[PDB]
């Protein structure tokens, strides 16, 4: 299962 | 800036003539992502070949398995070839079924 | 034994040819189970093993959105990164990422991983401690401090202590009769004259899982590292893999050079000769 949390650059 | 494909050609068993089994074109290493690959049966396009998701190594090089089914035979002679932006014109990988 | 889960995402751009591609595959070990593709015709999370299939209908959603979000988000990466390196809009660029876990044969965490590259170059990563990054340049430095200030590491790390192992040990039970199997190496040598001085001995590993092996020749007991090929492990097509490393030997001198493989599947490393 992925992580569901995305950070931007 | 960019890294040239390593290509090798190669059946999934070792080859039998009159025996079914698949030819692969294994190109790895390179960088870009965008590569073009034909297999050739007695230098013409097979068509319909199928290949793999889009994956990378470690040093983030990619690498893609080509395919198809074929029957080998004596004077049958396959081959793969690879375009890829690092190349000034397109290499041309022949099958050995010793390799 | 210990196990790994891995997702890797590629991001493309592509001005003039519509907006940038997102791509993501995951594996467990050396076995692809999950894809997502922009290009695809209705974008979705599908399944590339059979034990993954079995996953209910809003494990598939959620993984969907996750992807679909992602997308947009790293068009925006992209976005970001031509202004951090001062990059004009009509070239075409990369961000790579891989993240998961690895465990041991107890399933607890051995170690995790969050690292990114722009342009096929190292770009920005989370250290072992899972609290700190390393970043390759000023421009992955910009992105550091943004992930310092939302304590972006601490979000990583109850990830990968937490749902990345705890699925992993999952899939590992769904899988166990392939991904708990180590298939061995099928191993024989072959002999090629080249001249009437020299010969090829070609010592051949077939039909093996996983993918990590180790084969060398030697020459009276003495490694030849510098004397031998040896190609890239390469996908047979079936789950498996293939290798081969040859020597050139003089006519007649066959029996002074033995070929030596190890992998996981071999209870004893294996002694070969033509």
């Amino acid at each position: 299962e992925e992580f569901g949390r995305a950070f931007s650059f | 800036i960019q890294r040239t494909p390593k290509i090798q050609v190669y059946s999934r068993h070792p080859a039998e003539n009159g025996k079914s089994n698949f030819l692969n074109c294994y190109v790895s290493g390179f960088h870009p992502s965008d590569i073009e690959v034909d297999l050739l049966k007695n230098g013409e396009r097979i068509e319909k070949v199928e290949h793999s998701d889009l994956s990378f190594s470690k040093d983030w090089s990619f690498y893609l398995l080509y395919y198809t089914e074929f029957t080998p035979t004596e004077k049958d002679e396959y081959a793969c070839r690879v375009n890829h932006v690092t190349l000034s014109q397109p290499k041309i990988v022949k099958w050995d079924r010793d390799m | 034994g210990s196990h790994s889960m891995r997702y890797f995402y590629t991001a493309m751009s592509r001005p003039g040819r519509g907006e940038p591609r997102f791509i993501t595959v995951g594996y467990v070990d050396d076995t692809l189970f999950v894809r997502f593709d922009s290009d695809a015709t209705s974008p979705r999370k599908e399944p590339r093993a059979p034990w993954i299939e079995q996953e209910g209908p809003e494990y598939w959603d959620r993984e969907t959105q996750i992807s679909k979000t992602n997308t947009q988000c790293y068009r925006e990466n992209l976005r970001t990164a031509l202004r951090y390196y001062n990059q004009s809009e009509a070239g075409s660029h990369i961000i790579q990422r891989m993240y998961g876990c690895d465990v041991g044969p107890d399933g607890r965490l051995l170690r995790g991983y969050d690292q990114y590259a722009y342009d096929g170059k190292d770009y920005i990563a989370l250290n072992e401690d899972l609290s700190s990054w390393t970043a390759a340049d000023t421009a992955a430095q910009i992105t550091q401090r943004k992930w310092e200030a939302a304590r972006v590491a601490e979000q990583d790390r109850a990830y990968l202590e937490g749902l990345c192992v705890e699925s992993l040990r999952r899939y590992l039970e769904n899988g166990k009769e392939t991904l708990q199997r180590a298939d061995p190496p099928k191993t024989h040598v072959t002999h090629h004259p080249i001249s009437d001085h020299e010969v090829t001995l070609r010592c051949w590993a077939l039909g093996f899982y996983p993918a990590e092996i180790t084969l060398t020749w030697q020459r009276d007991g003495e490694d030849q590292t510098q004397d031998t090929e040896l190609v890239e492990t390469r996908p047979a097509g079936d789950r498996t893999f293939q290798k081969w490393a040859a020597v050139v030997v003089p006519s007649g001198e066959e029996q002074r050079y033995t070929c030596h493989v190890q992998h996981e599947g071999l209870p004893k490393p294996l002694t070969l000769r033509w």
